[PDB]
């Protein structure tokens, strides 16, 4: 079980563009990844849930693949 | 789930290139997006589904992917289409004129009401429509009455217990023939050739076809009828082409 801060708990499809800036720097601390950039993935989380594995590891060459099934496992709880 | 202007709604390949840069100034805001240039994709949408998703990422490095996707999802879940097949059975008028009835129409077969006179008359709708337009409207306020129109009749078939097992069982191209019929004669007249659907759920396309030829539809409408009945016979689009 993943615990993700307060403002965040809330279903991926309801997340700001601000709210996957957040999610980007928890995930960046929760799990020691390479530092990724705020303007990474500019977009909401309606936006987020449209794009594929394929497209996290363009835009995150180094955390990609594990920020995808990150997703994956928030929208499996 | 993905709800878009209804003039868009039309399947990607009817889509113009005012109707791509519609749909770009939709989807930033949709999608909180960067903004988008008007002209990074300067094309119609028979070119935008040429695209790769390299040429998205190439024309827009901050959304590319989004908008590919975006496509995708759009086309996954379309729609019978039918858009040319009542654009050819019941024409495209942007002014009111009277069919062949005497009742007030516009757009691609859209009654509006069955009261007569010249005098204003209708007015409405207008909104509908609309905003005042005074008798006429826009190709994509056509498009907005159709696909109204075309939600009418799904929602029509599929809460009918003579029509939602047939269309069910149909494949696409004959799911849009059925709402061929729906959208001439409504629900419950459609529902009136209750051996006919029988025939369709259980795929006899020969024996569902000479039936259909039968009937006072036919004798009323031959030259459409028969298309519709060639659509649900072959399951082609040989009688529109
Ligand atoms: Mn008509
Ligand atoms: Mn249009």
């Amino acid at each position: 079980s993943i615990r993700l801060p307060a403002h965040l708990r809330l279903q991926p499809i309801y997340w700001s563009r601000d709210d996957v800036a957040q999610w980007l720097k928890w995930a960046e601390n929760e799990f020691s990844l390479r530092p990724i950039d705020s303007n990474t993935f500019e977009m909401n989380g309606k936006a987020l849930l449209l794009l594929t594995k394929e497209d996290f590891r363009y835009r995150s060459p180094h955390s990609g693949d594990e920020l995808y099934e990150l997703l994956q496992h928030i929208l499996k709880q | 789930s993905i709800r878009l202007p209804a003039h868009l709604r039309l399947q990607p390949i009817y889509w113009s290139r005012d109707d791509v840069a519609q749909w770009l100034k939709w989807a930033e805001n949709e999608f909180s997006l960067r903004p988008i240039d008007s002209n990074t994709f300067e094309m119609n949408g028979k070119a935008l589904l040429l695209l790769t998703k390299e040429d998205f990422r190439y024309r827009s490095p901050h959304s590319g992917d989004v908008l590919y996707e975006l496509l995708q999802h759009i086309l996954k879940q379309a729609g019978p289409n039918i858009f040319e097949m009542l654009r050819i059975d019941e024409g495209l008028r942007l002014k009111i004129y009277k069919d062949t009835e005497g009742y007030y129409t516009i757009g691609i077969g859209h009654l509006l009401t069955k009261s007569p006179s010249l005098n204003a008359a209708k007015s409405e709708l207008d909104k509908a429509i609309g905003r005042n337009t005074n008798g006429v409207i826009t190709k994509d306020e056509a498009e907005k009455l159709f696909c109204q129109d075309v939600d009418a009749a799904v929602r029509g078939i599929l809460r009918n217990a003579k029509l939602k097992p047939v269309y069910d069982s149909l494949d696409c191209v004959r799911r849009a023939a059925l709402i061929n019929m729906v959208f001439q004669m409504g629900e419950t007249g459609v529902a009136g050739f209750t051996n006919s659907l029988r025939m369709l759920q259980q795929k006899r396309w020969d024996e569902a076809a000479v039936n259909l030829a039968k009937s006072r539809w036919y004798n009323q409408t031959p030259n459409r009828a028969k298309r519709v009945i060639t659509t649900f016979r072959t399951g082609t689009w040989d009688a529109y082409k």
